[PDB]
DNA sequence: CTAGTTGATCTCATATCAGGAGAAGGAGCAGAGCG
């Protein structure tokens, strides 16, 4: 048995369905968005959307519709899963707590049935008398609602029409009436039925069938005033009410078919329509006194390619895209002088179909960095994904040996931090940093012969400096020092602390309390404590008066974070920490709920406690080990709240989201000191000092993985990285219409240089395919090599072949003509990128499509239509065949480890091939004889093979242990719920063995890694118990959700740990944790789950 | 195909699209694979073939010589050319071998460990595949033309048996009761087939030109009797309501079980609504059968459009079920074809015939 | 009200009155009704079988399960000595059933065929004697009866008697027998009873005899060869499990 | 009109050598066309 751990690094982003309604409350207007397995609930505020909840279904949401049965206060939500789990959900808010209660649930899958072509349609009667589900051909499943079920008992009605295109419930009907388009050999027709729940059968509909357009593909039910339906086809829009028959043929909609629709009004006088090009049309119904006069279509503008769209209010439309970023657009009454009424308000990042991606060590760190071919036709783009927060440096000054940083406003009138004071060993250095210009000057009032333990701006338009000997209060406006306090015994200051009002300095084992007043430094509270001082903080939080009432200290030889009462320096609270390393940093900060005290040691240990403004008592102790070097903590107020920064060899930005502290990484080498800085040119900027220089960067999102976007405006297909050339080779594809004409300026057409394939081998809308060379710093298209007419570039590899030292871009192509179904022609082209040009080094005519290419020990292993053949790169610089293997239906996916090749077939699923070099040919080692249709394959170890089957499943094969040695055994099975497009070794970070990222059609980036038998058993037990405790939204069983599922097979999962389910072990309260860990202690399992969470 | 791959890869089309479309294309390209052979073991014509429903790896074959052969359909050799070797065989020397023609053979659904076979020696023998020994024998008073186990019933394990008697025997493999009879036909029952949709619906076709659907739970006769005309020629039911104008010697439910295909010696194939037995009036043209016994034919599964592969003399005629359009005639046999069985995993067809051969038809390219 | 799996609302104020075995019997009767088969309440005397039948038919009428909106016309064939008792049982358990006796004593005071026609026209509960079934076998079987209950169904013990033929001329799938002993002398009687409740399950009488009655009795003798007794036991087991889901018999 | 009694009638159980002569069918077989 194999032991694998699958977890989600990036959650699905493709919006496959969105509805609006009154779900969270009768008065709120909610936008519910279904990303593949996630249900996101938002609130439609006057501006933008306010998220309220995000829940995970144990299912791919296929259907999602809101409905308000009679007497119900607010809308209930019906969700059907791809595995046909039905549920009716209600939103119940009880104070702070939020719940999504399952009012009903069931599984509506018929034991057999041809799942319909057009797909799962789930419709609700506008009077909420039933839910109609079209799941299989020839059947129409009904879930009655007037009979309040809790099991959602459903019964099939045989539908005599077997190819149903679309179906809706009509409005204004005494009885439930369905209207559907169906295709019979004689054409497409619109028909109606009356659904009789008591007789449980169809009856004659109100209005007889009508013969409609050949590509009539959508039905729109029109509300009560008009009634009837509008059937949108490829070329025409027609309305049927039974006696009235309107029809229009607007030429503007002929270019592309309309795929989604939405009712703007409650009376359906206006409908939004989105087509596959991204255009947004407005379909208007002109009433007459009421009947309907005529139909009009007007082009509103362009949006992302919409899978679904919803009208929220006030002209605001949500454009939910599977292929591009989802959008929040505004509809202006008047055009924008470019003919468009659409104005994009907000964009939601969508890693679209991740068709390919590579893990690259950009900037030469030890951190991986995903680059993905995301998106599609117009929404294509390269997304660059990295962990951490983002340095975003703007300037630097090489200043070796920094030991202090504080922002200063040298100019009195300005409130901006336009000066920086620095301490290195024994002196003070000032920097002006006026705007973007940085220079080293001296500011009046500062001693350049003594070290600066502390300094900062304070009230009364005053500055203050705490040096190693005295404290100097600089009167910025009038003149130089006028108030100065020196310790009576002339003892040096060991530690300092200060805020905008007061001061607390540590001299030896004694503390002095000073309060800053105009032209005065008054000492009030003093004591000589048990041991030496280590660290201090008196920063006011929730000040509201001007003074902090508390103090935090760290002592020597009694290692503990102690608290004191400021006016008297008495001992308030003690928490013992221990260890042989003194505390280094103590900070107190508000994180979104209340006051926390952050205390750190010299070994990277850091303790955070919950502090009270009355007692000063540390409660709910929790410990975290960050870094292997001492740490200092500095506070910077970002847009949202205060975000403390931890400075060490492992820099880490600390803040709190959703009332919980999280440790987001910063991915530069090291940070000794930091301080906030907001100069006239640098907004909300940082100043990260290390041993050498001071990098001055801002931070974007301080939370999750950051996603850059490089819009290509054309569909990317493949991507490989050439380290030697410092570029990405990206196969791209754009649609040209006519000889041919580009529909828009794409990235291929806007390259620095360009070229076209001039080949002697081969002699509506068409796809032009290009090879883009993209700079790995600026992400500009350095070059665009267009391929032959009607040539589809499929594969692309960067490698060195044979013995020569040049690194090549090798592309496998195919010749696509409309008269044929499987290409008979294609070529392997070898490019070399040098001198900013892309020369054609070689070519090789093959007799099929080159679906896949991998470099294989200095040889080129291509997959021509059904043959996997190995090429040698000769000294003459041409490809020469070495060996072939022909026992494939279609070898689509190739992977390599050593001498072993894993061939993923279109429908025979995997083949372990070995290149025996001593003989010089392939040898079929083993094969999996199950009929799995692959979407990707990968080799985890020498004898474990991950594969992705097209029904959203993962399986692992294993070379067994006679002729049964040629049977790969499926030792792992797991229903991912995603269509994996690509596997790749690598990790997005600096217990588990190996690490394989994978990207999906819906935009999930997941991570597969191997576990040992002990941890696998432990985590499997945890998984079972978590299933026993955690309650799913649709009351779906996790085992059923993750069961390997195909149209001809269903087995429980095995060999796979749902990492998402495990990592949910942290988001539950302590009693529930105890319930989980009944039969070692809970903290052990916490340690385990954090160690698991660190891998992504 | 590259358009299909791209559309799957980018999510425009459900992967379901590519599966069903490419399976349909493979079926349309179905052709006699001389690149694959079945080991010739039957001394007589092959009357029946059966690929196991789970894993589709092994195939049974019953001949007129009374022998049963159990083949392995997987290419266990590394070459692209291979012979479907015979794993086991109930030969002339097996003590339990059938004395006469094995007319039907069927794997036990839900597991490959058991299979049942009936013969003109008036026996339905149940075999243990592992030991290759009979575990039960049901003697009937009259020779068996067909038997069938329900492919769907997790609950009951009845075998419907059609013999020359006018009665349909139901034999419960769970503790053995071969007394139940469904009466209502008037001549030999040449075909029996359980619905793949409903556990207890059984369609039985007989010599008296009638096809009847029974609910074996019910105690009150046939649910429906298939009528060619649906009422145009209506008579008090004593001689009317014939499914065909001859003997009805073949039955087959479509994959989803919502329709029934019957072929009769009137050289017609008709498609019926399995719920109300209404003739769908699909044409199919002229489907030449003159078999004096049951004619075993199959439908495709998991393709964009359903097909039916019906023995047409010495060829296999392929039609579209719901339009009737004759796709093609697979021509590779030398005598009349008795049975064809569909390997739905790979859109492959195996056809046996009176020429004592089993020919594999594999999609080309 | 107690509820069954597909939905059969036996009323609570009746269902509570039954005993546990009685409720089990009502469950079984309705399982048959779903299967559309008949069965034998072979519970010996004194347990109370009429109560179970009235309970089940009342639940079937109130539940309005459907052909027929609820329970249709039903005929009960019982000995003369218990007919009046039957009507009293109905009238004390479920009044709204228009129960009517077919007899010279009777209450109709008009042509008896008019009684059949009227009762069927009102979906009533009609009680007869076996003799009236035999005599009016052609007339009484024209009005689409929905249930046939042969109380003391051992009158059908003989597969040759005219009463048996007249009782087997009913068409409905729903045949119930209330007999204290389904077989009394030999297996002729069991086959006849099963040919009534379910025409096909046990084969034709020749087949049933030659498979069961002879091997069985040959194995009932102490001088039988071991093979004979072993075969008798096997055939008895086969018959036992064949009749199991249709014969509900409970002892004291 | 209303019960009740009393016959008749019918159904359903429980038994284990000293003929002869001719007419029709069938089988062996010779032989002649003839495919």
């Amino acid at each position: 048995m194999s032991y694998n751990y699958v977890v989600t690094a990036q959650k699905p982003t493709a919006v496959n369905g969105c509805v609006t309604g009154h779900f969270t409350s009768a008065e709120d207007l909610n936008l519910l968005i279904a990303k593949n397995t996630r249900l996101e609930i938002y609130v439609v505020t006057a501006e933008g959307l306010r998220p309220v909840k995000e829940v995970g279904m144990y299912g791919k949401i296929a259907v999602m519709e809101l409905f308000r049965p009679k007497g119900e206060s607010k809308d209930l939500l019906f969700i059907l899963t791809a595995k046909y789990n039905a549920c009716i959900l209600e939103y119940k808010q009880s104070g702070e707590s939020i719940d999504i209660i399952t009012r009903a649930h069931g599984n509506v899958q018929d034991r057999i049935g041809r799942p319909s072509e057009t797909g799962i349609i789930g419709i609700i009667d506008p009077e909420c008398r039933m839910i109609g589900l079209r799941l299989y051909d020839g059947l129409f499943k009904v879930i009655p609602l007037d009979r309040d079920n809790k099991e959602l008992k459903a019964f099939n009605i045989r539908l005599e029409e077997l190819h149903v295109i679309d179906v809706k419930f009509l409005y204004g009907c005494q009885a439930p009436t369905i209207c559907f388009v169906y295709q019979d050999p004689q054409g497409r027709h619109v028909k109606t039925y009356e659904v009789s729940l008591r007789e449980k059968e169809f009856n004659k509909g109100p209005w007889k069938q009508e013969n409609v357009e050949a590509e009539a593909s959508m039905v729109i039910a029109v509300p009560e005033p008009f009634g009837g339906a509008i059937i949108i086809g490829q070329e025409s829009i027609t309305y049927h009410n039974g006696d009235k028959y309107l029809a229009i043929a607007p030429p503007i909609i002929k270019q592309s078919t309309i795929v989604c629709h939405n009712r703007v009004d409650p009376n359906g006088s206006r409908y939004l329509l989105g087509d596959m090009e991204g255009r947004l049309f407005m379909l208007l119904l002109e009433k007459e006194e009421v009947t309907l006069k005529d139909l009009r279509v007007e082009l509103l503008g362009e949006t992302s390619i919409a899978e679904c769209l919803t009208y929220l209010d006030n002209g605001v439309v949500f454009v939910g895209s599977r292929l591009g970023d989802s959008q929040l657009v505004k509809l202006n009454v008047d055009s924008n002088e470019q003919g468009s009424y659409v104005v994009a308000m907000e964009t939601f990042t969508n890693l679209g179909p991740i068709v390919d991606m590579c893990v690259v060590d950009l900037e030469r760190q030890g951190q991986g960095q995903l680059v993905t071919c995301s998106g599609a036709f117009k929404e294509g783009s390269l997304r660059i994904i990295r962990n951490g927060i983002g340095i975003h440096e703007h300037a630097s000054i090489d200043l070796p040996g920094i030991k202090g940083l504080w922002p200063l406003r040298s100019d009195p009138n300005r409130e901006t931090d336009d000066t920086l004071v620095l301490s290195f060993v024994g002196q003070t250095r000032v920097l002006m940093l006026n705007g973007e210009e940085v220079e080293e000057t001296e500011l009046m009032g500062f001693v350049d012969d003594q070290q600066t333990f502390f300094c900062g701006n304070v009230a009364h338009q005053q500055l203050i400096q705490i040096t190693s000997a005295s404290v100097r209060l600089v009167s910025q406006e009038p003149k130089a020092l006028v108030s100065e306090w020196k310790e009576p015994q002339a003892k040096n200051i060991s530690v300092a602390s200060c805020n905008s009002s007061q001061v607390v300095v540590a001299v030896g084992r004694a503390l002095y309390y000073l309060q800053i007043h105009p032209q005065e430094l008054r000492q009030i509270s003093h004591t000589e404590m048990e041991h030496e001082v280590a660290c201090l903080d008196i920063t006011p939080l929730g000040d509201s008066n001007g003074l902090s009432p508390l103090c935090a200290i760290g002592l020597w030889t009694d290692i503990s974070a102690r608290i004191l009462k400021l006016p008297s320096f008495e001992l308030l609270h003690k928490e013992m920490l221990g260890g042989e390393i003194i505390p280094r940093s103590i900070l107190m900060t508000t994180f979104e709920s209340s006051h926390y005290l952050l205390c750190a040691l010299g070994d990277g240990a850091l303790f955070y406690f919950g502090l009270n403004i009355e007692t000063g008592l540390l409660s709910d102790r929790k410990k975290v080990t960050l870094g292997t070097q001492p740490t200092v903590l500095r506070t910077f107020r970002s847009l949202s709240t205060t975000n403390v920064f931890a400075c060490s060899d492992r820099p880490t930005v600390i803040y709190s989201s959703n009332h919980k502290l999280v440790f987001s990484n910063v991915n530069l080498k090291e940070v000794n000191y930091m301080c906030p800085l907001n100069s006239d040119g640098y907004p909300d900027s940082l100043a990260l000092a290390n041993n050498s220089t001071l990098t001055i960067g801002t931070i974007d999102e301080i939370q999750k993985l950051h996603i850059r976007t490089v819009p290509l405006y054309e569909s990317p297909r493949k991507i490989c990285y050439q380290e030697v050339s410092q570029c990405f080779g990206v196969l791209s594809s754009r649609i040209e219409v006519q000889g041919t004409t580009a529909l828009r300026p794409s990235a291929s057409t806007q390259a620095l240089s360009s070229s076209v394939s001039s080949s002697k081998l081969f002699s509506e809308e068409v796809e032009v395919h290009n090879l883009l060379i993209i700079d790995q710093h600026t992400f500009e298209v350095l070059h665009a090599h267009q391929f032959l007419q009607n040539e589809y570039a499929l594969s692309l590899v960067s490698c060195k072949l044979g013995k020569d030292p040049n690194t090549y871009f090798i592309v496998g192509t195919a010749m696509v003509y409309p008269e044929e179904a499987e290409p008979k022609q294609g070529r392997i082209v070898v490019f070399q990128y040098s001198d900013g040009k892309l020369q054609t080094v070689a070519e090789k005519e093959v007799k099929g499509a080159v679906y896949s290419m991998v470099e294989f020990n200095g040889k080129l292993l291509a997959s021509i239509n059904s043959t996997v053949r190995l090429y040698e790169w000769t000294t003459e610089k041409e490809l020469r065949t070495e060996c072939n293997h022909y026992n494939n239906i279609m070898a689509l996916y190739l992977k390599t480890k050593g001498d072993f090749i894993l061939v993923g077939d279109l429908m025979r699923s995997v083949l372990l091939l070995a290149y025996k070099p001593m003989e010089g040919n392939f040898e079929e080692i083993a094969r999996d004889f199950n009929p799995n249709w692959m979407s990707a394959v990968e080799i985890l170890d020498d004898d474990n093979f991950l594969g992705a089957e097209n029904a959203f499943n993962l399986f692992v094969c294993q070379k067994d242990s006679d002729e049964e040695r040629q049977h790969l055994q499926e030792v792992g099975l797991f229903h991912l719920g995603e269509f994996v497009n690509v596997f790749c070794h690598g990790s997005l970070v600096m217990p588990t063995q190996g690490s394989v990222l994978f990207g999906t059609v819906n935009g999930m980036i997941g991570l597969v890694t191997s576990l040992s038998e002990s941890w696998y058993n432990l985590l499997l037990d945890m998984q079972n118990r978590l299933n026993k405790v955690i309650k799913s939204v649709g009351k779906i069983e996790h085992s059923f959700w993750r069961s390997f599922h195909t149209e001809r097979k269903t087995e429980p999962a095995t060999g796979f740990i749902d990492g998402d389910l495990i990592e949910s072990f942290l988001d539950i309260s302590r009693p529930k944790m105890q319930e989980v860990v009944a039969n070692a202690t809970a903290d052990d399992l916490i340690k385990v789950v954090e160690e698991l969470t660190r891998i992504h | 195909m590259l358009g299909f791959l791209s559309a799957r890869q980018t999510g425009l089309e459900d992967p379901l699209r590519l599966r069903r479309a490419e399976s349909t294309r493979r079926v349309l390209g179905l052709e006699l694979n001389k690149d694959r052979d079945v080991e010739r073991i039957h001394g007589g014509g092959i009357n029946t073939l059966d690929i196991e429903p789970v894993e589709g790896r092994y195939m049974l074959s019953g001949g007129s010589d009374g022998v049963i052969v159990l083949y392995d359909l997987e290419n266990s050799s590394r070459q692209s050319y291979y012979t479907c070797k015979a794993v086991c065989s109930i030969g002339r020397d097996h003590p339990d071998v059938h004395r006469y023609s094995v007319e039907t053979v069927q794997w036990y659904p839900h597991d490959t460990g058991m299979f049942t076979s009936s013969s003109f020696d008036k026996t339905l023998k149940v075999w243990d595949t592992n030991t290759l020994q009979t575990a039960d024998v049901f003697n009937f008073e009259e020779t068996v033309y067909s038997h069938h186990m329900s492919p769907v019933s997790t609950k009951h394990c009845l075998v419907a048996v059609g013999t020359r008697g006018p009665k349909v025997q139901l034999c419960d493999l769970k503790s053995g009761s071969c007394s139940h009879i469904l009466q209502g036909h008037r001549q030999e029952i040449l075909a029996v087939s359980w619905s793949p949709r409903y556990d207890y619906i059984l369609a039985t076709a007989s010599a008296d030109s009638r096809v009847k659907l029974w609910d074996v739970r019910r105690a009150s006769g046939c649910l429906i009797t298939l009528d060619q005309h649906n009422g145009k020629k209506s008579q008090a039911v004593e001689s009317a309501n014939t499914a065909h104008n001859g003997k009805v010697n073949g039955l087959c439910f479509t994959s989803d079980g919502l329709h029934l295909l019957t072929v009769g010696t009137d050289n017609r194939m008709r498609l019926w609504n399995s719920s109300n037995g209404e003739n769908t009036l699909v044409n199919y043209g002229k489907v030449c059968n003159n078999s004096k016994k049951g004619l075993k034919f199959t439908v495709s599964c998991g393709c964009s459009s359903e097909f039916v592969f019906v023995p047409y003399g010495s060829t296999i005629a392929v039609y579209t079920v719901y339009s009737g359009e004759q796709i093609t005639m697979l021509k590779g046999h030398y005598k009349t074809v008795d049975c064809c069985v569909f390997q739905s995993n790979f859109q492959e067809l195996y056809s046996g015939s009176r020429d004592c051969n089993i020919l594999a038809w594999v999609p080309s390219l | 009200d107690a509820e069954f799996d597909e939905g059969f609302k036996v009323p609570g104020f009746l269902f509570k009155k039954l005993f546990k075995y009685q409720q089990t019997g009502v469950r079984w009767l309705w399982e048959l009704h779903c299967q559309q088969a008949g069965g034998i309440l072979g519970d010996e005397m004194g347990l109370g079988r009429t109560i179970q039948i009235i309970a089940f038919l009342a639940g079937l009428s109130y539940s309005k399960i459907r052909r027929f909106e609820g329970l249709g016309p039903t005929v009960i064939v019982c000995p003369t000595t218990v007919m009046h008792q039957w009507v009293k049982e109905f009238h004390t358990w479920w009044p709204p059933f228009r129960v009517a006796i077919l007899h010279e004593t009777g209450s109709y005071t008009h042509k008896k065929e008019k009684l059949i026609r009227d009762v069927a026209h009102c979906h009533g509960i009609l009680i007869t004697s076996y003799s009236y079934i035999r005599l009016m076998q052609d007339d009484i079987s024209r009005y689409d009866w929905h249930y046939v209950i042969l109380d003391e169904g051992h009158k059908i013990r003989n597969p040759n008697a005219a009463v048996t033929l007249a009782c087997k001329q009913f068409r409905t799938p729903h045949r119930i027998i209330l007999s204290g002993s389904p077989m009394q002398n030999n297996l002729r009687e069991l086959w006849s009873l099963f040919d009534f409740i379910f025409p096909g399950k046990l084969g034709t009488l020749p087949v049933f005899m030659e498979q069961f009655s002879v091997p069985i009795t040959m194995g009932g003798y102490s001088n039988a060869s071991p093979v004979q007794v072993k075969t008798a036991y096997k055939c008895a087991c086969v018959l036992r499990d064949t009749i199991n889901p249709y014969l509900l018999r409970r002892m004291k």
